């Protein structure tokens, strides 16, 4: 998931945006 | 914006940049 | 441990901390 | 919620686990 | 995204977010 | 600068990128 | 609470979290 | 010590409270 | 270098930086 | 002073802490 | 303390070694 | 550069310092 995609690969601001309430 | 490699805490700081007041869920893996 | 004011990024940060892997919400809204 | 118990007033560690999943 | 205040050390935390490869400046004096 | 338009005012993200390189 | 992995910066934080009034002392080996 | 294990292993909160004054 | 204003989490952050292998204390009582 | 490892935006932090009101220039490579 | 000479007050970087081990 | 060689390698304040404006 998220968490780890950002660590292990790279992650956009526009794909965390998702995680917002 | 810059794609980004953010691991532990950083990406807790980044998803509360990003969301601002409507808040966040912070959910890894097991 | 202690009681403390955390506001903010120190807030979430925190929140990382204390849940870890269990993951936790931000909900500034309520 | 949150804000207000930790950031408005002061809060514990074990509050904080409150608002884990 | 949304609208918030950014001070001190973590505006800068920000703009690397916000930059990254790209670098930027930081001049508080303008 | 930068302090005036997201210190003491408020700015976004995309504002923030009028200070990259 | 749940363990945890911390380095560098991210351990004094913790520290700083975790001691809150009391202070604390950071001390490395070598 | 600590500074170590926690980088190296992991560490528990109740360890580091071990390390308040 | 400078002077400036450094509290909480960010004053103990700036002990690490500052101190390093040394190790430091970090003690608000005095 | 002692020598500092730094990784990401622990340079940032680094730089703004050194620099104070000057404020810095942060220019990766590529 | 510390908290006095740097927080309330401001201190330079040399004044924060003052607190090195 | 600076960027790098704090990262891969170790980096003084001194060398910090020149990067202020
Ligand atoms: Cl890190
Ligand atoms: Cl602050
Ligand atoms: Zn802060
Ligand atoms: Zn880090």
């Amino acid at each position: 998931g998220i968490v780890e995609q950002c660590c292990t690969s790279i992650c956009s601001l526009y794909q965390l945006e998702n995680y917002c309430n | 914006f810059v794609n980004q490699h953010l691991c532990g805490s950083h990406l807790v700081e980044a998803l509360y940049l990003v969301c601002g007041e409507r808040g966040f869920f912070y959910t890894p893996k097991t």
